[PDB]
């Protein structure tokens, strides 16, 4: 087996994984993945964090990173003793593509290239209009100011105590919200924290 | 000048007739990023 400080996974920071016969143990809260829930790699270096890019039928998908140009000799040396699978996108960049609705992902596939396969548990809300467009608006869980990294907020596309109507100048009408720890600022122009 | 007024006649006339069947249809008008992943 190997261990390694320098794993990242999941909007976040590293964690840490460790590799067995009987599965993948991944701690940030431990998780265990099967060697019988596993059902395709697609380790590749066609795109950034050249890492293991495992498909699991749990409703998730192992997007793991972190690993150097060298470990594809080592960690599929662990494959081919009990899983003996070989890693073989999407790379020409046109607008005209497919949505596809999967059991639980929104394949986007460009002429039988899938260039996007997003789950549905990091979803927040979903809306739509009479011309078919929709706005899957999300919340991606900001911790600091350095393990944010960039996030994203709305994707498009097309086939304790809260207040209302409040009047604001830094200028509009929109509502706002008391959490926790945090103030909601919600409207028709722009999401605020 | 008659001769070539009533010529007038006739091509305005033959105008209407060479005109109309061409318009006999309906005539409407309103109905890369990569190559390889080495790069």
């Amino acid at each position: 087996s190997t261990d390694f400080d320098r794993i990242y996974l999941n909007s976040k920071f590293s964690g840490r994984f460790r590799i067995a016969d009987s599965g993948l143990g991944w701690k940030i809260k431990p998780f265990l993945l099967p060697a019988t829930e596993l059902s395709t790699v697609q380790w590749s270096r066609g795109c950034r964090g050249y890492d293991l890019k495992i498909n699991t039928k749990n409703q998730g998908v192992i997007q793991l990173d972190g690993f150097s140009q060298d470990d594809y000799n080592l960690i599929k040396n662990d494959f081919h003793r009990r899983f003996n699978i070989q890693v073989e996108h999407s790379l020409r960049g046109w607008n005209w593509g497919k949505t596809d609705l999967a059991r639980n992902e929104m394949v986007f596939a460009l002429n039988g290239k899938p260039t996007f396969e997003i789950p549905y548990a990091r979803i927040n809300n979903t809306n739509l209009t009479s011309k078919n467009e929709v706005g899957i608006e999300f919340n991606i869980q900001d911790e600091e100011y350095q393990p944010a990294g960039d996030e994203l907020v709305e994707m498009r596309f097309y086939i304790i105590v809260s207040f209302q109507d409040v009047f604001f100048t830094t200028r509009g009408r929109y509502d706002i919200d008391i959490y926790k720890n945090s103030i909601r600022l919600r409207g028709k122009t722009y999401e605020y924290k | 000048e008659q001769i070539r007024k009533e010529n007038q006649k006739k091509l305005h006339e033959k105008l209407e007739k060479n005109g109309l069947l061409r318009f006999s249809a309906a005539d409407a008008n309103g109905p890369e990023s990569y190559v390889r992943d080495s790069q």
